[PDB]
């Protein structure tokens, strides 16, 4: 009741954001562009992961 | 009625304003609710039950 | 009336080299997020750093084509590029070259040196080559910069990752003095691309903010 | 006061009798804070007997459930008042108007788990203006049984017991008005027939406001009496 | 690099000032801004009431006969009383008044180096033609909010909860500045509402301290 609704306004998608089109290199660099203001929660980008 | 009584101030007529973190500074990324809710104090006191 | 309890490095215990994690405490009650945010936001987004800015690759023109030969597509090939961690001496700004060919992986010490220019990590994989004709050869050109600066926002162009850092995140924890009720213990978690130490760079943005707060000071 | 009401506080502030409420209208000749004195009109004066009424509050005192209630007045001196209107805000009223709670400007958002069910996350600047800090008004007794062996006595001399919890009491043994005891301290010092003096209670602090001293008809008196 | 500097300070009103900080890098703005105000919010020294001593009056919980008040509200409207004594840490204020009318804090008879900034606060309302009070008030310095329930004598000292938090409401704004030739530069406007027993730019500067020694372990 309150995590849930965290872990779904995290993982959901609009169809726009800051930056959408952008490709990342790893998690790391999502949570960077995230906190750094230049990339919504809701983009859709590609990241590679491990 | 209520929209009206908002439109007489200068406050938002959803009823929702914006708010900011008050330890990291950033805006919350959606309008919150925020008013004058009339809350009472029941006398089932803590330290009259430890 | 003016006393604040100083905090002290109690450990700057190290995970494997470029993510050690420092612990100072206490700090007074409410100051532990003020210190956390402040370095943070200076370690993500203002920082002097060199990033690889833009790439070009001469058998190539665009970001969704292909080259016969390379394993990996461009978008890969720029993401590699991303990852690329470079320290750059005085100059502002180099040009490397890249030409490689024959069949297997293209490091980052496959690079021409050119001298100030060092690679931090030369074991980091670029590219996968397949076939014997594959002659790939690149100028990669890495700029001086401060922060992130995604290519959005600006002849390949590469997001530029200029600061160090990789991933800072705080975290502020309950500790107590022999007698004090409610105090903060900053707990700084710090992950750099290799071309500086994690406890070097806290103490690069402690330097940098206390700068800033230098013309109205008391001294 | 609650800012959104539905307009029946002021007749259960009114109705409930806490409130000193008017008989007859005038203009407030004397207002104390523990006694409003209102200067009948001519209008509604009798002819024999006509005077003036004089409303004495009610100060701070002990309710049921060990609240306190204690009017004072909503009148300002020199100030004409009808038949019918509140003079002395009762607990909990607002110039003759229920009013139970303050009005809090709350935000309905998560807040890092600390309302995570329902619980609720209070500025500090809510304790800091006192606004939920409410008086809870206690008595306690020491009643003194002529039990076997001998009677008992409320004597200021307690055995085995130094004189930092002897402090507060006076030469008769109970405790003075207005101290600022804690839990554990003597507040009448009673010893039975060979220490059984009244303690208060651990965990809660405190302000003697009141000492009632009753005496059985052939028991001569005590000092403090 | 470039660096901040206080340009401008705007003193609108009585209490509430707007200082300006100009020139901001770019990020800079917010960070300075939040640490600021945090920091001014929870650190500040200020001077409260702490104990009042009424003449005729043994606890709290009483009345006085003259008085419109009961004491605990004349020891809130105390509390609520904003002073600026000058050098010592600590001074014992008086106050003597009788007759029909208001007390008003004017009425204080403060020293040299003690400075009333609301003469008009109005502590209780004597409603007697011969009726007087005699209040012993102590002002003492501090940092925070300090409770009388957690601190640390006779039957006639009345501990007040002080607060000793001059600032009431701080919020900045970054918006650009306007250099000469260049952008990417933001300018820091802190509004910050004291109740006056405070200048703006001390409080600036204050906080600007407390922070730079706070970065001085690193």
């Amino acid at each position: 009741q309150d995590v849930v609704l965290g872990l779904y306004y995290m993982t959901r998608d609009c169809v726009n954001a800051k930056g959408e089109g952008m490709v990342l290199t790893g998690p790391k660099e999502a949570e960077r562009l995230y906190r750094s203001g230049l990339a919504s929660l809701h983009a859709r980008v590609k990241v590679r992961i491990t | 009625e209520i929209k009206e009584l908002l439109k007489l101030g200068d406050l938002p007529t959803s009823g929702q304003i914006r708010l900011y973190d008050g330890r990291t500074g950033e805006q919350f990324e959606r309008p919150v609710t925020v008013g004058y809710m009339y809350m009472l104090k029941l006398n089932h006191l803590v330290d009259d039950k430890m | 009336v003016t006393e604040f309890l100083k905090p002290r490095l109690v450990d700057i215990e190290q995970v494997s080299s470029t993510h050690a994690k420092v612990t100072l405490e206490p700090l007074e009650r409410g100051f532990g997020h003020t210190l956390g945010n402040a370095l943070r936001r200076i370690l993500l987004s203002s920082m002097p750093g060199c990033a690889v800015t833009e790439v070009e690759i001469d058998g190539v023109l665009h970001e969704y084509s292909t080259k016969e030969g390379v394993q990996e597509d461009i978008l890969e090939i720029l993401l590699n590029l991303k990852g690329l961690a470079v320290r750059v001496q005085g100059k502002d700004e180099v040009i490397l070259t890249l030409n490689k060919s024959g069949i297997g992986p293209v490091t980052a010490a496959d690079i021409t040196h050119d001298g100030d220019v060092e690679i931090v990590k030369p074991q980091h994989v670029i590219c996968h080559l397949t076939d014997e004709n594959a002659s790939i050869s690149m100028r990669i050109k890495v700029q001086r910069g401060r922060g992130y600066v995604p290519a959005s926002t600006r002849r390949l162009l590469v997001d530029a990752c200029y600061s160090p850092v990789e991933r800072i995140a705080y975290n502020v924890e309950a500790a107590r003095v022999e007698q004090r009720t409610d105090l903060d213990k900053l707990v700084i978690e710090m992950e750099t691309n290799g071309t500086i130490d994690p406890e070097e760079a806290i103490r690069r943005a402690a330097t940098i903010l206390a700068e800033q707060l230098e013309a109205f000071v008391d001294l | 006061k609650p800012l959104v009401g539905t307009g029946m506080e002021r007749a259960v502030a009114v109705d409930s009798g806490v409130t000193a409420v008017a008989k007859r209208g005038g203009v407030v000749q004397y207002v104390d804070a523990s006694r409003i004195v209102i200067k009948v009109n001519e209008d509604e004066m009798y002819p024999g007997e006509a005077g003036i009424d004089i409303y004495n509050l009610t100060k701070y005192t002990r309710s049921n459930q060990n609240t306190c209630i204690n009017q004072m007045p909503c009148v300002s001196l020199g100030e004409p008042v009808e038949r019918g209107d509140v003079l002395a805000d009762g607990p909990s009223t607002d110039l003759g108007e229920l009013a139970l709670g303050q009005n809090m400007r709350v935000a309905f958002m998560p807040w890092n788990g600390y309302n995570f069910e329902d619980s609720i996350l209070v500025s500090e600047r809510v304790v800091q203006e006192d606004r939920f800090t409410t008086i809870h008004i206690q008595e306690l007794a020491c009643v003194s049984r002529d039990t076997k062996l001998g009677p008992e006595e409320i004597t200021a001399d307690i055995p085995n017991v130094g004189e930092a919890a002897l402090s507060k009491l006076d030469e008769s043994g109970i405790v003075y008005i207005g101290a600022e005891v804690t839990g554990g301290d003597i507040l009448v010092g009673k010893v039975t027939p060979k220490d059984s003096s009244l303690r208060v209670p651990n965990g809660v602090s405190g302000t003697v406001i009141d000492v009632q001293v009753f005496t059985r008809d052939g028991v001569e008196k005590d000092k403090r009496a």
